[PDB]
């Protein structure tokens, strides 16, 4: 909530703000201006000038400088909020950066070397119980790799060479066995390192709703200043003259102080609260741009759900033994490194086990399997056993005295129709059916969903399979639409397509294969297991491997948007009570008939102007936490989502500052100040 | 128009210049 | 009482819509570059005479043109203000005009503000009042239609870059849709009674014996095009309220059916032109409701009007002082918020004789940057401006990205949209704060305490806001206030010209999207409120002050 | 020329249409279909020209039904000026003018109620009003009886048969023509 030990530290920082740094935001440099003339005022006229009572004066200006106060620690406290997480989170790499090698395979004489100027083309070997000193891959060996001083867990989690989770970072020091990491980039320009220095560094950035935000309230600022300066003219001549710093506390009382002193506490706030979501990201422009997204790209396995596919099934076709089926299953499984695969297999095993079958690989290859190439042959003495899909299998048994008969169609058919990853897996030419793959798709997945599609969000997958399975399992989780047959090509040119059409595009990549989508994507997350090549080309990245939190970024980024409006809207209408209590109240001697006005029945004008100042620079000190948190967020509708701020912000802001007022103006008279 | 209408006629042209400056030029 | 006010609100309000929706159909055939049946032929024959084919200029040379057509019509009326007396049709042998007035009066006709600090009868000649004012009423009004054309043609096309071709759009609007509806409008005056005369003034021997002389000339011509229009420059002092330009309050309705015409079917032709008639509806209804409430508060305080009466001895209290008798005290509140919120400017009933919330409510309606089917096509883009500004706070309050009709609203389009609206209180304010501590500026009072301020007020925002309307208690013949008023009219018209033009031009180069589940509707009661909230808001948080120490003071005095 | 010919022949095109055709045709065509209203509304006594049927004139005899008042400059009634008093209803110098005014209109009528119409004491928005309620007529009908020695019921035909009334009763107000009125006094009269 009010942490002592920053705050305590931080108002000094705000107490060193305002010089000369109030210029950038032009409401807080108009009350600034007003404060220091007020001040100069007050000064000369308890000394030297005409008009008496300058304590009133005294008064006005101690409280427009406290309201500048309150905005710049509200603007303060949140970027040292953020940079409070961010020195929470800088111990990954701290001091002993001296683990290099001299052969790149397996080297000696590990001496204590500079790695801060390290080019990529470096091999680094990590020991037990070591950090390490800069991100990259694993080329041999795979160990579990602890990820605590990074991540919120303190499960370590494994690594593999030559597999989709080959990711180092230099965080916790990894409890396992030897591990070599190549160096991708120098440290200081990653990610991290990257957004450490620009969060120290601190940039301001305007994204362009900002922007158009802050020329908004440059417009109110300037019709205010008109209204507020045209009044002396205006009463001049009607009796006598409304004196300077009355205009100068109704100006402030009337100019959205309120959303221009916390538009910039609201920003970084935001970004406070994605770095608190475990995701990094780059910039908020690309933080406000995951809100409003059409289109959300996920894929079947591992965001809707990992599957675990446990079904052994068998055939009535043309083939003579399911047993030798099995049989041909397990030659090709001896060394199944999937998950899925082994598990499907080990069914198989307990459906039949298989004698002579001790892990034969002395005369067996094995052919790794990837997105890209989609194939695990394995061959046992002579022949060919396949694994592949079906595309793939009809790709290569075209070539060579291969044919399909229209059983194995209907039989996939039928495995659509049940709903199942169909894989069709042979010998050769000889065909051998078809094995099901039964995948749970359990979660709470639908619920959110039906709660994101009122939000105009298209929820896309690329399921990576044929388009009836896709189809069947895309209906019954609930998603809008599906793409099947994954290629990266294929991807670019679906984003492209939607983007054509002016629909911003969410996607998640963790390959180098997604690299291109990662850079022509509107928004993307990388998870940890990514590579640099990903993760250096992409907007966002993902601290914590978990490719579902993407939609709580988006709802992070609509509460910004939310957060800004409301407030915005609050700041507005505000000025209604502000006129109720100053108008009537500032013209107590050029017009006195005008305290029918005075619908609160205030004590004298004086009072009630001063109370105004008092909830003018307080509103701020008690929407501190709104701003640092959020605005109460909701999945409805963008009409229910409308007409639900318009009454809370927008009957509130109509109504608390009468009451305000009222209570600051009562407490005034108990006290008897006035 | 004294020089107390002077220049509070000239702090607030300043004021609005430079408000509608920083509204064309908002980065 | 109450009862006919509202069946006259009802009967005017179903009239209006009943005579719009088929004009709404034909603007928008003019919008959509579609000639009307049967003038295909002798539309590209002229515009083969004329050299003013097709060009399809984008909105640098759309405002250029609009620009230079009124600048030159500008200085051709001026030279023909400054040299009446070497012209023709010239029966009184009325002088030349001093170059303050002719220059205020110019920019009056120009800016379609149509400001009259002179006496027409007594000023201005026959030639100038048939020929100048008349062509510059339809220039001014054919200008503010093709502007908004120019605005709905932005809305409606999809990445391009042109944006019509202007003199094509001028020429298609003055001789399609203002000349054979002010040729009827006029003739209509002429069965109820009014002026098509070249004749001399005609001295009258009275039946008491006390000689007057009646001024005559051509004023059904001006009428009509000032109805149609919505100009408010009449032939004579008295806008509307003299008898030979309204003899009837069959006239009367006519004159603010004609004033209503032409903004309500530029919203029915917006609707249609967008595909989608929910959003001229929903202009249509916010536009309705505020002007339902504010003809109810009228006529409220006008029917309450002067408690004085009662107490010198009257048969009733209502203010039918400086209200014609052909018109009821409802008809003149009617009038009063028709012709104040619709930037016309005509007045059956002197304004400053109304009572103080009587007179609030039209200079709060010009203030408010003249929203509620103003002008022809000023009070349409004004309206745009504020759409803007709602589909912003709307787009900002759900947390989408700020859009309306598929086009994603950016910060050039908010940059310009704040400028437009920033353009006409700073001109209010500026001018009344230079007319309120000057020798020259209050001493034009008529009345004193805080109806002056009103009055000056008040004119200022008739020039600021292009409406025209004055009390007629102010000296506005001042050379500072002829100055002062012409500037303030010139700015007023040419810096909200410039920024919807940039407007247009921003939107042309964008792409509209289709209409999701998250997309908020711009249509329906919530967003009819929303607009609504926002057009109250900004024209009061700024003027409330200025009201208080006005109209506000008055009442509560 | 930078574009010039179409600008300059649209404006003189526009100039020639809208300033010598569309005058011009609704002129002759209001000449030739209503001229008396064209040319108008003069009330003729002839020769001698009695005056416009719309104007209204400054009428003060005790013979004559008076009329609304009127703040023209020079002279009541004047058609020169056509600009009506503009007043606030907060003005001490308009309170003085309708105390004149009903203290004017009570002695005239004694015979006439204690309260008198608002439109006899009140300006019209022109001052060249010739209009009154039948409120007002009713009012002034005991004077005219009184100083023309007619019956209350002849007076009240006359003033009904140049009554006014509007299409429907809420656009506007029943109306007297004031100048008729006389004119038509006049000619019972003599
Ligand atoms: C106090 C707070 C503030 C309150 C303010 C309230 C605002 C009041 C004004 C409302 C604003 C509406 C804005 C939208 C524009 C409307 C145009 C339109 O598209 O219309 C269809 C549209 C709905 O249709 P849609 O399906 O959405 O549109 C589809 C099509 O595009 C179109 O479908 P369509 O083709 O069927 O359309 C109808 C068709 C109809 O065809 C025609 O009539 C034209 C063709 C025939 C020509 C000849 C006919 C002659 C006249 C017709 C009458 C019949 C003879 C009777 C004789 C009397 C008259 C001579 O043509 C028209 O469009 C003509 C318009 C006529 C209907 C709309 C009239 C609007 C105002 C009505 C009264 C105003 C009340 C003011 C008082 C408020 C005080 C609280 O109408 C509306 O939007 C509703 C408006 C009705 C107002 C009701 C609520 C007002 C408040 C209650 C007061 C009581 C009302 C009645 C009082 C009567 C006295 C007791
Ligand atoms: C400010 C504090 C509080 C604000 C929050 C309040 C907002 C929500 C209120 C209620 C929500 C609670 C949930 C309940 C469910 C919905 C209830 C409902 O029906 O409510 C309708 C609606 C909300 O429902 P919805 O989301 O549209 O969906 C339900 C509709 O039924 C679906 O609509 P649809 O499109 O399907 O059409 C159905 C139909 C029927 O549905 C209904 O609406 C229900 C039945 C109504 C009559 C039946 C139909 C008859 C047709 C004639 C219409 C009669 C109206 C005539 C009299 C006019 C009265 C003014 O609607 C019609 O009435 C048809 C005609 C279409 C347009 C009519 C416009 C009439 C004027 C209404 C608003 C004007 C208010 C003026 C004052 C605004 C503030 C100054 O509520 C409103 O009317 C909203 C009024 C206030 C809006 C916010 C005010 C903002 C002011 C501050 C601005 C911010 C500060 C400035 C910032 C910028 C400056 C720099
Ligand atoms: N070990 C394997 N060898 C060959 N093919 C396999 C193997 N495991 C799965 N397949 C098949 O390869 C295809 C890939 O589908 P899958 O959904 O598993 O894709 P992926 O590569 O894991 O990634 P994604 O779901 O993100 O596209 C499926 O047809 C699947 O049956
Ligand atoms: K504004
Ligand atoms: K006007
Ligand atoms: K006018
Ligand atoms: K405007
Ligand atoms: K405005
Ligand atoms: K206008
Ligand atoms: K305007």
């Amino acid at each position: 909530f009010e942490p002592t030990l920053v705050v305590q530290a931080l108002k000094e920082a705000v107490k060193k703000l305002n010089p000369q740094a109030q210029w950038r935001n032009p409401v807080m440099f108009i009350v600034w201006i007003g404060s220091l003339l007020t001040t100069c005022i007050s000064i000369a006229m308890a000394s030297g000038a005409m008009p008496g009572n300058a304590l009133f004066s005294a008064a006005i200006s101690g409280w427009l400088w406290i309201t500048v106060l309150f905005a710049n620690f509200a603007e303060a406290l949140a970027e040292g909020r953020s940079k409070a997480q961010a020195n929470s989170l800088k111990g990954v790499k701290k001091t002993a950066f001296a683990r290099k090698l001299r052969e790149p395979k397996y080297g000696a004489a590990a001496d204590k070397v500079p790695a801060d100027q390290l080019r990529k083309g470096d091999i680094v070997l990590v020991e037990a119980g070591d950090i390490i000193p800069c991100d990259g891959e694993v080329i041999e060996g795979g160990a579990s790799v602890d990820e605590s001083a990074i991540t919120g867990e303190s499960a370590p989690v494994i690594r593999e060479s030559g597999g989709d989770f080959a990711s180092v970072t230099g965080g916790t020091r990894i409890l396992s066995d030897w591990l070599v990491i190549e160096c991708s980039v120098n440290p200081g320009e990653t990610f991290l390192d990257r957004m450490i220095a620009m969060v120290e560094g601190a940039q301001r950035r305007k994204t362009p709703n900002e922007i158009a935000l802050t020329i908004l309230l440059i417009a109110l600022t300037i019709v205010f200043l008109l209204a507020t300066a045209t009044l002396w003219p205006f009463s001049a001549w009607g009796g006598n003259a409304v004196s300077v710093t009355v205009l100068v506390a109704l100006l402030v009382c009337l100019i959205p102080t309120t959303i221009g002193g916390l538009l910039s506490a609201i920003g970084v706030a935001g970004m406070s609260r994605m770095l608190g979501a475990n995701v990094i990201a780059t910039s908020g422009r690309a933080v406000e741009a995951a809100g409003d997204v059409d289109v959300l790209l996920l894929d079947k396995t591992g965001t809707i759900t990992l599957g675990n596919r446990q079904a052994s099934e068998f055939i009535p076709a043309q083939g003579v033994d399911e047993k030798t089926l099995a049989d041909a299953a397990q030659l090709a499984s001896l060394a199944d490194e999937t998950p899925e695969g082994r598990s499907i297999v080990i069914l198989a095993k307990q459906r039949f086990n298989l004698r002579e079958r001790d892990v034969q690989s002395l005369h067996a290859t094995f052919v790794p399997f990837t997105a890209q190439s989609r194939m695990s042959g394995i061959n046992i003495d002579n022949r060919m056993i396949r694994k592949g899909s079906v595309d793939a299998i009809r790709r290569h048994v075209e070539a060579n005295g291969g044919h399909f008969p229209t059983d194995v169609d209907q039989k996939v058919d039928q495995v659509a129709r049940q709903g199942a990853t169909p894989l069709v897996v042979v010998e050769g030419s000889r065909v051998l059916g078809v094995i099901a793959l039964k995948d749970i798709v359990k979660g709470g997945i639908k619920e959110r969903f039906a709660q994101l599609r009122k939000m105009g969000i298209k929820t896309v997958m690329i399921t990576g399979d044929n388009r009836l399975t896709a189809a069947a399992i895309a209906a019954e989780a609930g998603v809008d639409d599906f793409l099947a047959e994954a290629t990266p090509e294929a991807k670019l040119a679906l984003i492209r397509q939607y983007q054509a059409e002016g629909r911003l595009v969410a996607m998640t990549g963790d390959g180098t294969n997604d690299a291109p989508a990662l850079a022509q994507a509107d928004v993307a997350v990388a998870m940890n297991s990514g590579t640099q090549a990903a993760k250096e080309a992409g907007n966002m990245v993902d601290l914590d491997s978990n490719p579902t939190k993407l939609i709580e970024v988006v709802h992070i980024g609509k509460q910004m948007l939310m957060t800004r409006g409301s407030l915005t809207t609050f700041s507005i209408a505000n000025d209604v009570a502000k006129y109720f209590a100053i108008i009537p109240a500032a013209f107590a001697a050029t017009y006195p008939q005008l305290n029918a006005l005075n619908i609160m029945c205030l004590h004298s004008p004086d009072s009630a102007i001063l109370s105004a100042v008092i909830f003018n620079a307080l509103i701020i000190v008690f929407l501190i936490p709104l701003a640092l948190k959020g605005v109460s967020y909701k999945p409805l509708t963008a009409s229910a989502m409308l007409r639900r701020n318009l009454w809370i912000y927008g009957l509130g802001g109509l109504l608390v500052p009468f009451i305000g007022i009222k209570v600051i103006d009562l407490l005034l008279t108990v006290c008897g100040l006035v | 128009m004294s020089a107390g209408v002077i220049t509070g006629v000239l702090l607030v042209f300043l004021l609005l210049g430079y408000l509608v400056y920083a509204l064309i030029n908002a980065e | 009482m109450a009862a006919q006010g509202f069946l006259l609100i009802a009967t005017f309000l179903l009239v209006l819509m009943v005579l719009a929706r088929p004009l709404g159909s034909g603007l928008a055939r003019l919008i959509n570059d579609i000639p009307l049946p049967g003038t295909t032929g002798v539309e590209r024959v002229l515009f083969r005479a004329l050299g003013v084919s097709d060009r399809e200029m984008n909105w640098k040379q759309y405002l250029c043109a609009i620009l230079g057509l009124n600048m030159l019509g500008l200085a051709v009326l001026f030279f023909m203000l400054l040299g009446q007396h070497y012209l023709p049709l010239n029966p009184q042998q009325l002088p030349g005009l001093s170059w303050d007035l002719a220059l205020n009066t110019a920019v009056s006709f120009v800016t379609n503000t149509n400001w009259q600090s002179y006496s027409g009868e007594t000023t201005l000649s026959y030639f100038s009042q048939m020929a100048g004012l008349t062509v510059q009423n339809f220039l001014s009004a054919a200008s503010g239609i093709a502007v908004i054309f120019a605005l709905i043609r932005a809305f409606t096309r999809q990445s391009m870059s042109t944006l019509g071709n202007a003199w094509v759009d001028l020429l298609r609007i003055t001789l399609w849709v203002l000349v054979p509806v002010a040729l009827l409008i006029a003739l209509f005056f002429i069965q109820q009674g009014a002026l098509q005369n070249f004749l001399p003034y005609q001295a009258v021997n009275t039946v008491e014996g006390a000689q007057q002389l009646l001024p005559m000339g051509p004023v059904a011509s001006q009428e009509a095009i000032k109805m149609l229009g919505t100009n408010g420059g009449g032939f004579f002092n008295a806008n509307s309220s003299h008898p030979f330009e309204n003899p009837t309050a069959l006239t009367n309705f006519v004159q603010m059916l004609a004033i209503f015409l032409i903004p309500t079917a530029l919203c029915f032709a917006f609707g249609e032109v967008m595909g989608d008639r929910r959003q001229g509806r929903m202009l249509l209804w916010a536009m309705s409701v505020i002007f339902v409430i504010c003809v109810g508060v009228v006529m409220w305080a006008e029917v309450q009007g002067n408690p004085h009466l009662l107490a010198l001895g009257t048969d009733s209290s209502i203010n039918m002082e400086g209200k014609e008798s052909r018109f009821g005290v409802l008809v003149s509140s009617l009038f009063a918020v028709v012709t104040t919120a619709a930037s016309c400017g005509a007045v059956i009933a002197m304004h400053d004789s109304f009572t103080a919330l009587g007179g609030m409510v039209p200079m709060w309606l010009m203030q408010i940057g003249e929203v509620v089917f103003g002008g022809v096509g000023s009070g349409l883009y004004g309206m745009m401006l504020f759409v803007l500004l709602a589909v912003f706070i709307a787009g900002l309050m759900i947390g989408r990205t700020p859009e309306y009709l598929g086009k994603k609203i950016d910060v050039r389009e908010m940059k310009l949209t704040a400028l437009a609206i920033l353009v006409t209180p700073t001109l209010v304010l500026m001018g009344a704060a230079l007319a309120m501590m000057t020798d020259a500026g209050r001493s034009a009072m008529l009345n004193p305490g805080p109806h002056g301020f009103s009055e000056v007020l008040y004119a200022v925002s008739s020039a600021a806001n292009n409406n025209g309307s004055a009390f007629a208690g102010l000296s506005a013949n001042s050379p500072f206030w002829n100055c002062l008023l012409a500037f303030c009219m010139f700015v007023g018209r040419f810096g909200v010209i410039i920024p919807v033009m940039a407007i247009a031009g921003s939107l042309v180069s964008k792409k509209s999207q289709a209409a999701s589940s998250g997309t908020l509707p711009t249509h329906g009661p919530l967003f009819v409120g929303l607009l609504i909230g926002t057009v109250l808001l900004v024209g009061a948080l700024t003027f409330i002050p200025a009201l208080a120490l006005g109209p506000v003071a008055e009442y509560l005095s | 020329m930078s574009g010039l010919r179409p600008a300059l022949s649209t404006f003189i095109f526009l100039l020639l249409i809208t300033g010598g055709v569309y005058p011009l045709l609704t002129t002759v065509l209001g000449q030739w279909w209503f001229p008396w209203q064209a040319n108008g509304s003069l009330i003729r006594e002839g020769d001698t020209v009695r005056g416009s049927a719309l104007i209204g004139q400054n009428f003060t005899g005790n013979g004559y039904f008076h009329g609304r008042p009127s703040a023209t400059a020079e002279m009541p009634y004047n058609p020169q000026a056509s600009g009506g008093s503009n007043l606030a209803v907060s003005n001490p110098e308009l309170d003085k003018l309708i105390a004149a005014r009903v203290a004017a209109l009570r002695a005239a009528n004694p015979d006439a109620s204690a309260s008198v119409p608002v439109e006899l004491v009140t300006a019209s928005a022109s001052g060249l009003d010739n209009n009154i309620t039948p409120q007002a007529a009713a009012w002034q009908i005991p004077r005219v009886a009184k100083a023309r020695n007619l019956s209350v019921e002849q007076l009240t035909q006359l003033i009904a048969k140049y009554s006014q009334q509007p299409l429907v009763k809420y656009i506007g107000q029943p109306v007297v023509n004031i100048v008729e009125l006389n004119l038509a006094l006049d000619k019972l009269d003599e």
